[PDB]
């Protein structure tokens, strides 16, 4: 009505906090939550954010795991202090907009459901689909031209990069692909690279160290021969270095990142190099993600290719991606046009301005727009009718 | 993909025979030859574990690179070019593996004067990787071996080694 | 004493084969299996899948060495061996709704269901097709447990209408005429020879003696009724302290065996001088259980000896495992016991 | 003695094929004619292949791949017989078009140059095979709820209704209801999936009130069920009130009153010295009438239509009212196995059915209807 919802999208890796409407998070915070190794007031003593990653007195746990909750408790508290500490904003005073992950189960949507309007008492209530609002997203860099809630969508992640046809709003499920390759795996193979190259890093901060590698000089390659060849010939201008500062003895740690800055970001173009239990390139993954899916919509799921999630936005990931795309695309079409006794097949890979958090953009989009508070389940609603109230969710925006 | 070796009239022995001063049933060697598109690709093909076989050059190439592993594996310790090189000798005149015999991790993969030829190639071939990696191994400061070579030390080709 | 555990889930019914040489079950699905015994373990050698849902009903003729099968599938099956396969033949029951059991006469078998009608079947070899006439008179619920009695003219079913009726299910078209039995002369099919007193309790058990003079049948209301047309149809019940009996045979002509929801084989003997039943006690004495079976006994039939005098009792329960009892090793464990 | 005759039924979705005689169908193939566009044969791959259905709602629409279906139902895959050396009998809907029916003859004479035909009522045939010659015969198949009165043989074609609602709007609606039920599946992915589930678990209640209250009420309605994707799914209710749509016709926003309403203003609608006797002889076939509990909801409210209109409260006066069903086991393609049957009987008998002489000398409309 006259003040305004908040929007929570909580990720296997980083949480992402704010107020719909916004350009951008009011608190994009870390997905760990502080513990204790009872009664009372001993639930109160929980810290969440980046106060908590770090926590000496206490213990570090993560609730998050691939997507799914595991621990409800924990992520309960979470909320409570996201909504409390982090917000500030009256609960029973104002709506709220919850993300799901992709195979997110309709129990777990129950229990979501549960937890949000029994213990908060919220006005309102949503639970949305991350692909949804991430094609929506997509639809915030084409303008008024092409903005359709269909097209095939992948979330890549800290804890799990997943390829979903999207369609009219509607997922197929029978379609979804899970990938192996995540943004944790990535930073873990930095941190494997580095260890193996050179030495002079504390073990303390070796991980945070290859994230920052994976952060500032991480960018992504078009071949594996000159990207190299051109660091063993030239060396120069390529190779930077990395200064750090190590937590320990507060003293200047220097390193030097290179080849790594390419293995990285190549390890998703090719999943052989770090994973023996996978085989299949990411294009090969969409190609199947497109093809096992209804016919009718294959074109356009080729058609709108968005990225989303922070694992996604590498520079140069969907140039590569629709080149080996439209290749394998092209070649096929080939091989049917020589024993044709057919059209150009159109593939784009989108990229949008907010590409690492898409999932909640699409959301702040969602609900600024009037339809949203048509279409999101009221407490009333929740009270009178069950759970099963906040079981569907209506798509609306097209 | 996985990357592959680039004649029509080319002599072969066995599953698998295309510059050094080594003796050895070379034949005589154009301006890039079999040992530099060998060094050419190896930092990129040693992280990759999946391969197919294309050509019979592919094998050959295979197993400059799979000594190629060992070399540097071993001048891993070397303190001085010469030590590096007489090391790479050293490894030229090692014979420890050898096409299914006892145990190559490829044998399934891959007459007297055959064998012959194939072990004297072998000897050339391992002498002429040794040699021309002994040079570019060394940095020109303090007679060193490079990190960003000895980077690959651990890293196994194919998921296989010779040793 | 010989309990076999086959599964886990309960039993549906239980049937045995001429020689007893092999043995056939369902496992409350919607197939039927049968296993043999090669040595001291039990093998599964066929299996039908037929029956379109949860088979309850399945009796084997020995003679004619064919076993019927009729289940919720609202049909019944005659299957005969067929070479290497058993084939099934599909006898249509004619019943727009849970028991089955051949004849001693081995030639037409008996249905009683849900419909409120004990189903008699026949098999007409001049349509090669099997023909079920129901008789339905005085019938006003389903039929628990039928069973034969000698003269395989006369059937006898418990109903839920809390009452073990006996009626005549001759068919004269399949058999000749049936001689004057102490149950009455007037044998007509589809007419009420005998009926119960009681009006309380369903009847889930019933069973008639091998000289046919006796008819006994338990009851769901802790009570079990043993009738004697001997002695001008007396009808003589008894109260048990345990809990409901599901299944009732008799052993001798003068002593019964029986289970159920005691979960536990229970003897019992009728003195026919007072013309009183008696209760002879418990013939299964040693999870959590004091029994063998971990829950109700659901069926039991005869391996060999007769209901005159069986030598060995074959007892299927709601417990997953088969329990071979023996009359001569409950003899001679428990000495307080006359038979 | 007669080179072999057969029984074909080339229905809307599923076609069945047996020998004349036969207690049963000898071949059981889904009709669905299917290319490629890359460099139960068809049903198995449909994921990467183009499927088209040459039956429309009993009608054909493409004659191209009528053809094709007719030349692989006669293949060698299923029947492996020469048309011009063996005998045929084909399967008809009732209130078809007479063009139609001319042109199946005119198709079954010129392009397959069969040497005997012999065209039979599908509403006729269904109550052959249980041998009566008055009673209602009602088709409730993938393509439409046809209900068909049947008497001495012939049906009336004024007598002859027909409810939209078919197997695949079962499917439609079981997809549809699962969908807010919390899961999530595609129209056109997992379309047959949602029919196998609907086939499994789904079913049709007597007393609906009763039913949503054992559902919402009680946990034990509620089944679980897995799918091929190794992910499993719980339904509950949906069960039951998706079937629901075969007797009120309006949860699918389809103009109607219903198949249970239908039938019931389709009997009080006849003669009045046939009304008591078309309400007690009332045959069951097609796929439809394989949803457990449909006979007991059908007699229900067939008896709330005859004691409501009929009896008009009249308490006392509704048990004189014949009421009795017959929901055969052999229900599910009575259409064929009573083909199955007349082409047995009438296999040899005088010379009473379409010759290939005779749809060559003159007359392709040569039918004695
Ligand atoms: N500047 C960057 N460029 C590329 N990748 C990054 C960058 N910063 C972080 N990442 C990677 O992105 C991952 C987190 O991505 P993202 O926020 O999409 O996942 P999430 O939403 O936290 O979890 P989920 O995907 O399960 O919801 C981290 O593992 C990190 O390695
Ligand atoms: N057990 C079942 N319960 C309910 N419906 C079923 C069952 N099995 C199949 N069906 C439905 O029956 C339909 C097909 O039935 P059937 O083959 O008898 O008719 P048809 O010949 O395809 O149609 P038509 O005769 O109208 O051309 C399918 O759409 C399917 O959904
Ligand atoms: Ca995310
Ligand atoms: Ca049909």
């Amino acid at each position: 009505g006259r003040l305004p919802a908040c929007v929570v999208d909580c990720g296997t890796g980083y949480t992402k906090l704010g107020y719909a409407g916004n350009t951008e998070p009011q608190f994009i915070i870390p997905s760990c939550i502080a513990i204790k190794e009872m009664k009372g007031v001993d639930d109160l003593d929980f810290f969440i954010g980046d106060e908590a990653i770090e926590k000496p007195t206490y213990a570090t746990k993560w609730p998050i795991r691939h997507g799914i909750v595991e621990d409800w408790d924990l992520m309960e508290r979470f909320m409570e202090q996201v909504i409390f500490k982090y917000l500030r904003a009256e609960p029973e005073d104002h709506y709220f907009l919850l993300t799901e992950p992709p195979l997110n189960t309709p129990e777990n949507r129950e229990y979501t459901a549960e937890i949000m309007f029994e213990s908060f008492n919220v006005p309102g209530l949503y639970i949305a689909v991350q692909a949804v609002l991430a094609l929506a997203a997509s639809w915030t860099s084409r303008q008024v031209g092409e903005r359709t809630l269909t097209g095939t969508v992948i979330d890549s992640g800290d804890g799990v990069t997943h390829v979903i046809p999207v369609a009219e709003g509607y997922v197929i499920g029978s379609c979804i692909k899970h990938i192996p390759i995540a943004g944790r795996d990535i930073t873990y193979f930095i941190q494997q690279l580095l260890r193996d190259r050179e030495v002079g890093i504390p073990p303390e901060q070796s991980l945070e160290t290859a994230k920052a590698v994976k952060e500032r000089y991480s960018y992504v390659c078009p071949d594996l021969v000159k990207e190299f060849n051109k660091y063993d010939t030239d060396g120069s201008k390529w190779i930077k270095q990395y200064t750090g500062i190590n937590a320990i003895s507060k003293k200047e740690f220097s390193i030097d990142v290179g080849y790594e800055r390419f293995l990285g970001p190549e390890i998703f173009f090719h999943p052989e190099f770090a994973n023996p239990d996978f085989t299949q390139p990411i294009s090969e993954v969409v190609d199947e993600v497109i093809q096992n899916c209804p016919i009718d919509v294959r074109r356009p799921l080729y058609k709108n290719i968005v990225l989303s999630g922070g694992s996604t936005m590498f520079r140069d990931f969907g140039r590569r991606l629709q080149r080996d795309l439209k290749r394998t695309v092209d070649a096929r079409l080939k091989l049917s046009e020589e024993l044709s006794g057919p059209k150009p097949i159109d593939v784009q890979v989108i990229t949008h301005h907010m590409q690492r958090y898409a999932v909640w953009f699409g959301g702040s989009m969602l609900a600024s727009t009037p339809e949203f508070y048509q279409v999101c389940h009221t407490k009333k609603d929740y009270e009178e009718i069950g759970p099963s109230i906040c079981r569907h969710n209506p798509v609306f925006g097209v | 993909p996985a990357y592959h070796s680039s004649d029509p009239d080319t002599k072969l022995i066995g599953n698998m025979a295309l510059r050094s001063q080594f003796k050895g049933p070379a034949p005589r060697e154009k301006d890039t030859d079999i040992v530099d598109e060998a060094i050419y690709y190896f930092k990129a093909n040693v992280f990759f574990k999946n391969y197919e076989i294309k050509n019979e050059a592919d094998r050959t190439l295979i197993y400059i690179t799979l000594y190629i592993s060992e070399c540097l594996k071993k001048l891993q310790k070397c303190n001085s070019k010469s030590q590096g090189e007489k090391e790479m000798y050293t490894l030229g005149i090692t014979n420890f593996p050898i096409p299914g015999e006892p145990g190559f991790p490829l044998n399934a993969i891959y007459n007297k004067q055959e064998d012959e030829v194939m072990r004297a190639y072998l000897q050339q071939l391992r002498q002429e990787t040794g040699l021309r990696l002994c040079e570019k191994v060394f940095d020109p400061q303090n007679d060193k071996p490079s990190k960003w070579w000895t980077c690959f030390v651990k890293r196994q080709f194919m998921n296989k080694s010779l040793s | 004493m010989a309990y076999h555990s086959f599964l886990v889930e309960p039993i549906s019914c239980h049937a045995w084969n001429k020689d007893r040489t092999q043995i056939a079950i369902c496992p409350n699905n919607h197939e039927v299996h049968i296993y043999e015994k090669s040595g001291n373990k039990w093998v599964q050698v066929h299996e039908l899948k037929e029956h379109n849902g949860q088979v309850t009903g399945i009796d084997w003729a020995p003679d004619s060495n064919r076993i019927v099968t009729c289940g919720t599938d609202r049909n019944a099956y005659v299957w005969t061996l067929k070479g290497r396969t058993w084939k099934p033949t599909l006898v249509i029951l004619r019943i727009n709704r849970r028991c089955v059991r051949w004849a001693p006469n081995e030639k037409k078998f008996a249905v009683g269901s849900g419909s409120r009608v004990i189903s008699i079947c026949y098999f007409e070899q001049e349509n090669d097709w099997w023909v079920c006439k129901h008789i339905k008179k005085p019938i006003r619920s389903t039929v628990l447990s039928l069973d034969w009695h000698p003269n395989s003219v006369l059937l006898a079913a418990g109903s839920c209408d809390f009452k073990c009726r006996i009626f005549s299910a001759y068919i004269k078209e399949v058999e000749e005429r049936p001689a004057p039995t102490p149950w009455g002369s007037k044998m007509p099919f589809g007419e009420l020879m005998f009926e119960s007193s009681s009006s309380c309790g369903w009847v889930h058990g019933v069973c008639f003696s091998a000289n046919g003079s006796r008819v006994a049948w338990v009851s769901h209301d802790s009570t079990v009724c043993l009738a004697d047309a001997d002695k001008k149809m007396a009808v003589a019940t008894l109260a048990s302290e345990t809990l409901p009996l599901l299944a009732v045979t008799f052993i001798t002509e003068s002593s019964l065996v029986a289970a159920g929801h005691d979960c536990f084989p229970v003897l019992f003997t009728y003195d026919s001088a007072a013309g009183k039943l008696s209760f002879g006690g418990r013939l299964d004495v040693p999870a959590g259980l004091d029994s063998l079976h971990k829950n109700s006994v659901s069926q039991i039939s005869v391996l060999s000896g007769g209901k005159a005098k069986c030598s060995q009792f074959c007892t299927t329960g709601m417990d997953g495992g088969m329990s071979i009892w023996d009359v001569r090793s409950l003899e001679s464990a428990l000495k307080d016991l006359k038979i | 003695q007669g080179r072999k005759v057969v029984v074909c039924d080339n229905g809307t979705g599923f076609v069945k094929c047996g020998y004349a005689g036969s207690n049963f169908p000898e071949h059981i193939f889904p009709a669905l004619v299917g290319r490629p566009i890359i460099r139960d044969e068809a049903s198995e791959l449909r994921s990467m292949l183009e499927v088209n259905y040459p039956m429309e709602n009993g009608i054909v629409r493409n004659w191209d791949d009528m053809k094709h279906l007719w030349d692989y139902t006669f293949g060698p895959e299923k029947l492996n017989i020469d048309t011009r050396n063996c005998k045929i009998l084909l399967t008809e809907p009732p209130m078809n078009p007479t063009k139609n029916r001319e042109k199946i003859v005119e198709v079954m004479f010129e392009t397959y140059q069969f040497s005997g035909v012999y065209v039979a009522i599908q509403a006729v045939l269904t109550l052959y095979a249980q041998g009566l010659l008055t009673g209602v015969v009602v088709d409730s198949g993938d393509g439409v709820t046809h209900i068909c009165p049947v008497y001495e043989g012939f049906s009336l074609p004024h007598l002859t209704r027909r409810l939209d609602i078919a197997g695949r709007d079962i499917t439609r609606y079981l997809i549809k209801l699962l969908l807010l039920r919390g899961y999530a599946f595609n129209h056109s992915a997992d379309f047959e999936t949602v029919r196998m589930i609907k086939e499994k678990l789904c079913y049709v209640g007597y007393n609906i009130e009763q039913e949503q209250k054992l559902a919402l009420e009680t946990t034990v309605l509620v089944e679980s069920y897995t799918l091929p994707d190794g992910r499993i799914i719980k339904v509950g209710g949906e069960r039951f009130e998706a079937p629901e749509a075969l007797f009120q016709p309006h949860l699918i926003n389809v103009e109607g009153v219903g198949v249970a309403e239908l039938l019931f203003n389709t009997i009080q609608a006849a003669d009045i010295d046939t009304r008591s006797e078309f309400y007690k002889h009332i045959v069951l076939s097609g796929g439809s009438t394989m949803y457990p509990g449909l006979p007991s909801r059908l007699e229900r409210e067939l008896k709330q239509l005859y004691l409501e209109r009929v009896l008009k409260g009249d308490v006392e006066k509704l048990s004189k009212f014949k009421i009795r069903i017959e929901d055969p086991p052999r229900r599910k393609h009575m259409v064929f196995l009573g083909g199955a049957v007349l082409a047995d009987i009438m296999k040899d008998k005088d010379n009473f059915w379409m010759t290939r002489q005779e749809y060559q000398e003159k007359g392709v409309r040569v039918l004695e209807k």
